[PDB]
């Protein structure tokens, strides 16, 4: 209740209108600023105590961004579209040493989003659910964050069973990409931690801050 | 810690 | 269609009536045999080509077993119940060096399963969905495996919206533990690979086979 | 590879 899909969609439309790995890290730092503004546009998110807002964003920033550039890449042939406006083809990513993860992104996320034609409203609700992760360690009131998560998918299901009546399994099919997003979110994080360790691959301040402790 | 994140959230 | 929740429940009832880490690895090897019999009891699972049956089990054995001992541990105070009949208390697991993961199991899985009172029929359908992972690499017909996954949660939702009419968000709440199960499934796997590397901690043949390549 | 798994699935 009090979690309209319209406010969520607006949040999605409001924020978004040589080494392939470097370009990706730069695009990630860039989007981290936009991610905060986005979250602020999510209903009741700003009513949470600052500390809890920090925990939620630091907990899902990686999954929230991977989902976004994937959906944006639905029109791309064999690759993804970066916020910076650059394309990263599968062959290019492969020649950089991150072909395994890249393929998982195209196969488990991009392709699947394209086949069911996930709309922006559906994307938004999914990211909102990811944002409202009640399992986040440190939350001063997990039950509260839990309450918001349920309100989000309550609106999403209503949206689906109203926009796509012919597809009664669309709602479940949307939630069934979260496990893959969690898995891919974790692998990507491993890569970032390795890149930081090695030294090569420039990492900006905000992206760098996210790789802090915990 | 989380210097930048806090600033962007408060503004 | 042709995927009754009764067959699934029966499958769950049919299979199940000093170092804490060692006892856990032994219990894992033990359950791996029971897992196969279980799967065979899952509708249409045996109609898939042997090679695909191998891929599906090797892909989800870890999540399928973690979910099962967690649900079984719902009655436990602060710990889990092993198939072997042994209890592993949180303090004990902590003193073994696996306290971080153990806590995540009690907090994100056991506790959450206890609060909503997930029933065996719900547990079964969830594991069935995990078993039918269409993202598994190597599948000769992913679309087919995909079809079965949808039939499973189609029956589960019907079951829920018939057994717990007062809780319209129960279905989604069940699927919303998969991301956590995927995450916890991966961390546990890391531990097993480390234990094998180090040398200590005896690992039986079947458990050992699962840690093969890929 | 997967010697045991195959045997248990065939039986
Ligand atoms: C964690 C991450 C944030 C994505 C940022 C973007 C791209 C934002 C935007 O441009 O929309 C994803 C990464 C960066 C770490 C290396 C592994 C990796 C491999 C293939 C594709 C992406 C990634
Ligand atoms: C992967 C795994 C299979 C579980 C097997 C059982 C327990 C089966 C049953 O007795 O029902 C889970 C493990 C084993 C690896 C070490 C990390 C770990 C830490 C805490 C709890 C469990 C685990």
């Amino acid at each position: 209740e009090d979690m309209p899909v319209e406010r969520i969609l607006e949040a999605e439309l409001a924020v978004e209108p040589n080494d392939p790995v470097t370009n990706i890290c730069q695009a990630a730092d860039k989007q981290l600023f936009t991610l905060v503004e986005w979250a602020k546009r999510i209903p009741h998110f700003s009513e949470l105590p600052l500390d809890d807002q920090v925990i939620l964003l630091r907990a899902g920033w990686n999954e929230l961004l991977i989902a976004s550039f994937s959906h944006r890449s639905i029109a791309v042939k064999d690759g993804i579209l970066l916020a910076t406006g650059l394309h990263v083809h599968r062959n290019s990513a492969h020649s950089a040493g991150v072909g395994a993860i890249f393929d998982r992104v195209l196969t488990e996320l991009v392709s699947k989003m394209r086949d069911m034609q996930m709309d922006k409203t559906e994307l938004g609700c999914l990211r909102a659910i990811v944002l409202f992760n009640p399992d986040s360690k440190g939350l001063s009131n997990p039950a509260e964050v839990e309450a918001l998560r349920e309100k989000v998918y309550a609106s999403l299901e209503a949206y689906c069973k109203h926009k796509y009546p012919e597809q009664p399994g669309r709602f479940a099919k949307l939630l069934l990409r979260l496990p893959a997003l969690r898995s891919i979110g974790l692998k990507c994080l491993e890569h970032l931690f390795f890149f930081k360790l090695i030294g090569d691959t420039p990492i900006d301040t905000f992206l760098m801050e996210m790789l802090e402790a915990p | 810690k989380h210097k930048i994140l806090h600033r962007l959230l408060q503004d």
